[PDB]
């Protein structure tokens, strides 16, 4: 049957414009759509339906098969609340997690007839020689929040049998995804996961994370045989900024060593007073600031800064300077000449963790131009979900600071 | 016999109830005539007292026959009608169309009046033919089809057409049909006979659905006018644009002119309006007559010459490469032209001098590239391979170190000066040997009086008092002088947060003349090392 879904009081349906797509892309979407139409999942619609939602094709890893993806971000935000599952804190303390796209089961369930208009989407034609191919959903659409929700009963239902068979494992459902965390070693782990898939396949369905390795990393200060006027200068600026976080940090003694109009390259002998001040700071920095706890009733935020050479840094927080986590990202083999790719890849990676840890997506502040992003992000996207974002200008200091984060001695030795 | 579309009011508003404008026995008698005809064609229907809605009808005589025609002012009804999905606002672009053996345009003229109205909504389209100076009840009617001027009509007509064509299209894949307004543009690669034959079949098909099609008199023939373009199935040509020679130019004349010129700037290489724009300075009225300077008269003459050149073009062939070449036409301006085969261009164009707050060339090149890319994806659904007047080394060095993410698709270098390059590069580390300038500027933001100066490790010093300045300005001027009075290598320190910006961004253009100056000085130095330090 169909449960009566509605829009939040006074909300109207999305009417978002279809961004232009690639030919390759339009071909696949058409293909896809005809099939679904045939399968009865979607129907062509009339002009009396003024709504719209963007759409696009992504790549299902390992296959040439293009995956259909819709931008339900607006609909989701306009869809009423169902007053999801409580986040299993244990998940983050698991040795290895794996994700699965269980969005496929949604088709099985019908969508309330009165809500379908709001599912209106469109297939564009190159050079707009042809009008858009309008459709609307008849079933549960993937990437829509209401789907995993309506599908809960059935979901949990099919799940139990495995959960009991293996109670040491934790399963979490976010949108179209399923993240499974266990403390079993790689093989026994994946075998058990496949065992899960088989289990899921007898109905109709179808990343290797390691949360416990997600170390909280500190800020390491430079150490030198000798220090120059400039060296110190840079150092002072950084710590002076740093004081907004750890108010115990002090640069007074150092600032006295900066008294005098000397050559930037000239060496300054460190006073013991200044030297203590430095060690006191190293001590403060040695650990994350106190009193920081995650607020479930507050928007989660994620900022990123392009560090260069394929390197990047991020800070998830809810209050400025009050970070829940900070980390870095190195470009993945192959992305060497593409900035957008490395970026999208990161946004995804961060987002996954955000889900894994607090069970939601952060809101991104991206060090990139809107036009650059919009024009090429889809090309490298891979997640069923799409997080919220804003484009920003990176304050030079913030970057400089986090650039100071500590890295391994040698690294995670993969013998 | 076509399925009506379900139409509703807004949000719960009400149908229009505007009163009928008073007309003369003459204007009335004409409307009475046309409406009896429409009544019989089945387009409208006489109603009675059961209708409070109404729209004003009017009587105008057109040129074609000077014959009395009619018009119904739907403005209100329209503002009360629900919203529909956007009608095709993105029209095809000539450069994107493909070349065809033949192309025919069919005119589904008053097809608006061919599609049935949603029987329910019909009462809202009610209007009234007045009586001789408000005598007893005038004649009442309502539409039963898509009204000329009514809000829904366009999107509806379009859809209707789309279904009706689905069959035909499915049957002959090798036939392309374009819908625009009341025009069907059918082309092919078939033999003209086969083609003309299929045209007929298609027509007949329409006929089945009541879709009356052309009379040889109204028949349009190639080439076709697609806003600024004349299209022949073999190729396109840009319409010969005319600049009138006069001895009296109003501001209007100059603006309109500048406009037309600007449009041509996309196609024709060489156009300029600098001296023309200049004439607009301090204008007091549109009807104001501004005499052309010698320079104005000159460029106007050069332009007439260029405009008398036949710009002809090529269509899109999906089997060949899509190529885009760019030229930096002076600072902030970029020219591009997309061709698959040398000298045979599909599209060309240039992007205006984007007067921003502060950037650089490489960034600007990038932004041009993207604008282009976007256009391409819409036009051909493919991005063109790029030929760029910048070295791959310049690219690598800039991008790999910039604070903001950026990217240029698959591209290739083409040495067509001027080439874009980095005007300077702030040092990575302070310079050993070079002098150090500890700069500083302070101004009272309220008295706008300030001073700026420096003290070097070498002994040199200076201060300069400034009136009608700002603190930001001073800080900068400090830096300016620093560069001015320094040799080829300079180490400058400052607490100006903005300079931090310049360290990160290293712009080579800015909205601020001052900054610009500094840039000039920067570019001039053999080496410069900026270092920022917290103030106070
Ligand atoms: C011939 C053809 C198509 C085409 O790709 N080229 C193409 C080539 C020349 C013309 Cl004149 C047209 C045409 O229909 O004119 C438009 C600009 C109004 C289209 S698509 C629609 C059907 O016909």
């Amino acid at each position: 049957e169909t449960v009566p879904v509605k829009l939040k009081p006074g909300m109207d349906g999305p009417k978002v414009k279809q961004w232009p797509l690639t030919e390759e892309k339009i071909k696949a979407l058409v293909e896809i759509c005809t099939e679904m139409e045939k399968e009865g999942k979607i129907s062509k619609i009339g002009p009396e339906n003024p709504y719209n939602t963007p759409v696009f094709a992504i790549k299902k890893k390992d296959s040439t098969k293009w995956r259909k993806l819709v931008d339900f971000r607006e609909l989701n935000k306009r869809t009423q609340d169902f007053w999801g599952i409580p986040h299993p804190a244990g998940l983050k303390k698991k040795k290895s997690v794996t994700v699965l796209d269980v969005g496929d089961a949604y088709f099985s369930v019908p969508l309330d007839e009165d809500f379908r208009k709001y599912t209106a989407f469109t297939i564009p034609s190159i050079n707009n020689e042809t009008p858009g191919i309008r459709y609307q959903y008849n079933v549960l659409p993937q990437g829509w929040k209401g789907s995993p929700a309506i599908f809960q009963s059935s979901m949990t239902k099919i799940l139990e049998p495995f959960r009991k068979q293996n109670p040491d494992i934790v399963i979490y459902q976010y949108m179209d995804d399923l993240y499974v965390g266990s403390d079993l070693e790689i093989g026994q782990h994946r075998t058990k996961i496949e065992e899960l898939r088989q289990h899921l396949l007898r109905w109709g369905l179808t990343y290797e994370l390691h949360p416990d390795k997600w170390t909280v990393q500190p800020i390491v200060l430079p150490e030198k045989d000798s220090w120059t006027v400039n060296d110190i200068q840079k150092l002072v600026g950084k710590l002076n900024w740093a004081s907004q976080i750890y108010p115990g940090i002090k640069v007074r003694q150092l600032c006295k060593l900066l008294r005098g109009t000397k050559a930037l390259t000239e060496v300054i002998p460190l006073t013991e007073e200044a030297e203590l001040e430095l060690a006191e700071n190293r001590e403060i920095l040695k650990e994350p600031v106190h009193g920081v706890y995650y607020d479930p009733s507050k928007d989660l935020i994620a900022e990123i800064q392009k560090q260069g050479q394929g390197q990047w840094t991020y800070q998830i927080y809810q209050e400025p300077f009050k970070n829940l986590k900070t980390g870095k990202y190195a470009r993945m083999r192959g992305a060497h000449t593409n900035d957008v790719k490395q970026l999208t890849e990161a946004v995804q990676k961060i987002t996954t963790e955000s889900i894994v840890i607090w069970g939601k997506t952060p809101k991104f502040k991206l060090p990139i131009q809107k036009e650059t992003w919009e024009t090429w992000w889809t090309e490298y996207w891979q997640a069923t979900w799409i997080p919220e974002w804003e484009f920003v200008n990176t304050p030079p200091l913030v970057k400089l600071w986090y650039q100071l984060e500590k890295e391994p001695i040698v690294g995670a030795e993969t013998f | 016999p076509i399925e009506t579309v379900p139409v509703k009011l807004k949000p719960g508003m009400d149908g229009p109830k505007v009163k009928q404008w008073p007309l003369t026995e003459e204007k009335i008698k004409a409307l009475v005539e046309i409406c009896t005809e429409m009544e019989k064609e089945g387009k409208i229907s006489k109603i009675g007292p059961e209708n409070p809605y109404n729209t004003p009808v009017f009587a105008i005589k057109k040129k074609d026959s000077t014959k009395w025609r009619k018009l119904v002012d739907f403005r209100e009804l329209n503002k009360r009608t629900q919203d529909f999905w956007e009608v095709q606002l993105g029209i095809p672009h000539p450069a994107g169309l493909k070349k065809k053996k033949s192309v025919t345009v069919l005119d589904v003229g008053d097809a608006y009046f061919s599609v049935p109205l949603d029987e329910d909504f019909r009462k809202y389209t009610a209007f009234t033919i007045p009586s001789i100076n408000n005598e007893t009840p005038g004649i009442r009617y309502q539409y039963n089809v898509l009204p000329q001027g009514w809000k829904g009509s366009p999107a509806i007509f379009q859809s209707s057409m789309t279904k009706i064509l689905e069959p035909f299209r499915k049957q002959n894949p090798d036939i392309v049909i374009y819908q625009y307004m009341d025009d069907l543009y059918v082309g092919s690669d078939l033999e003209i006979g086969q083609h003309r034959t299929k045209i007929e079949e298609l027509r007949q098909h329409l006929l089945r659905w009541g879709l009356t099609t052309p009379d040889k008199k109204h028949q349009k023939e190639p080439p076709f006018l697609w806003m600024g373009y004349e299209l022949h199935p073999d190729k396109w040509t840009v319409q010969p644009i005319v600049l009138p020679e006069k001895d009296s130019w109003t501001v209007n004349d100059i603006q309109k002119l500048v406009g037309k010129l600007n449009w041509a700037s996309q196609i024709y290489p060489g156009i300029k309006v600098r001296q023309l724009c200049k004439l607009l300075r301090g204008t007091k009225a549109l009807t104001e007559v501004i005499p052309l300077t010698e320079e104005a008269e000159l460029e106007l003459a050069e332009n007439r010459e260029i405009l008398k050149e036949p710009v002809h073009g090529v269509y899109y062939d999906p089997s060949k490469d899509l190529i885009a070449e760019i030229q930096k036409q002076g600072q902030g301006q970029w020219t591009y032209q997309i061709y698959q085969e040398p000298f045979k261009n599909l599209k060309t164009g240039k992007y205006a001098r984007m007067r921003g707050a502060h950037t650089n060339d490489v960034k600007q090149l990038t932004e041009a590239v993207q604008k282009i890319t976007t256009e391409s994806i819409v036009i051909w659904g493919k991005t063109p391979k790029f030929k760029l007047p910048i070295q791959k080394e310049t690219w690598e060095t800039w991008w790999t170190e910039y604070w903001q993410a950026t990217w240029i698709p698959e591209w290739e270098f083409v040495n067509t000066p001027p080439l874009v390059k980095l005007w300077y590069q702030l040092e990575k580390e302070p310079i050993v040997g070079a002098e150090t300038f500890y700069v500083d500027g302070a101004a009272n933001r309220e008295t706008k009086l300030g001073k700026a100066g420096y003290v070097t490790n070498r002994g040199r010093q200076k201060v300069v008092t400034l009136t009608d300045t700002t603190n930001q300005k001073t800080e900068l001027q400090a830096i300016y002088l620093a560069l001015q009075d320094s040799g080829l290598e300079v180490n400058i320190v400052t607490d100006s947060q903005y300079a931090l910006g310049i360290i990160q961004a290293q712009p080579d253009q800015s909205e601020s003349e001052l900054v610009n100056q500094i840039i000039e000085q920067l570019i001039k130095k053999e080496k410069v090392y900026l270092a920022w330090v917290p103030a106070h």
